[PDB]
């Protein structure tokens, strides 16, 4: 199964994976990909974020679908 | 020439005072913070379905008021705003992972600014000979080696 993953910054990411992984472990093959720690992540797709200790395809994500990737990066 | 760090009060502000900081050319002012907070408000604003409560995290309304306050910090969504307000592509090197994330990879822009980021605090790169240099060539591929060896300086630091 592959997905598309729009980044703040205006990248593409494709991301190789399966509809039975944790989100959690999503930010695990982003942060293999782009070396953005999942700490600093948050999923979103079809304007609701997704939750840590979930599975994709649960929220209707299918192959070919587009999810969303918002850094936080807060600082002051 | 060196590439070294500018440092800006740590007021809540310093994303603001940063990015003011690197595109007007290297002049500090925290005072630019306000306005700048009153900027993406309107911006915000005036896309509730692009800066949706998902994409933000609270909802389109309530972001633009916290952003409006003196004690709240700019993210991502800030930076991506500027960038596209600035006709700029803005770097953010990171100090804790040695990386640098490009606001504005995806437009073609002439120039590139570049920032450095601890985790809670953001401060100001620039070059130095003479007036500093702060904007850079997007083609300019120096500075973000440069830029991660600073940060990678840093780094060893802490």
């Amino acid at each position: 199964m592959q997905i598309f993953v729009k980044t703040l910054t205006g990248k593409t990411i494709t991301l190789e994976v399966e509809p039975s992984d944790t989100i959690e472990n999503v930010k695990a093959k982003i942060q293999d990909k782009e070396g953005i720690p999942p700490d600093q992540q948050r999923l979103i797709f079809a304007g609701k974020q997704l939750e840590d200790g979930r599975t994709l395809s649960d929220y209707n994500i299918q192959k070919e679908s587009t999810l969303h990737l918002v850094l936080r990066l807060r600082g002051g | 020439p060196v590439l070294t760090r500018t440092v800006v009060p740590a007021d809540n502000s310093a994303l603001f005072t940063s990015v003011y900081y690197v595109v007007e050319g290297g002049v500090l002012n925290p005072a630019c913070a306000p306005e700048m907070r009153r900027l993406i408000a309107q911006i915000v604003a005036s896309d509730p379905d692009f800066y949706s409560e998902a994409i933000l995290g609270k909802t389109n309304q309530e972001y633009c008021d916290w952003i409006k306050r003196d004690d709240t910090w700019g993210g991502a969504i800030e930076i991506s705003i500027l960038s596209k307000f600035y006709q700029c592509e803005i770097c953010v090197v990171d100090t804790q992972t040695v990386r640098i994330d490009r606001f504005g990879e995806d437009a073609g822009y002439t120039k590139r600014v570049l920032l450095i980021y601890d985790g809670i605090h953001y401060d100001p790169l620039q070059r130095n000979f003479t007036p500093p240099l702060t904007i850079f060539s997007s083609n300019d591929d120096i500075v973000l080696v440069q830029a991660l060896e600073l940060a990678d300086e840093a780094r060893r630091r802490r």
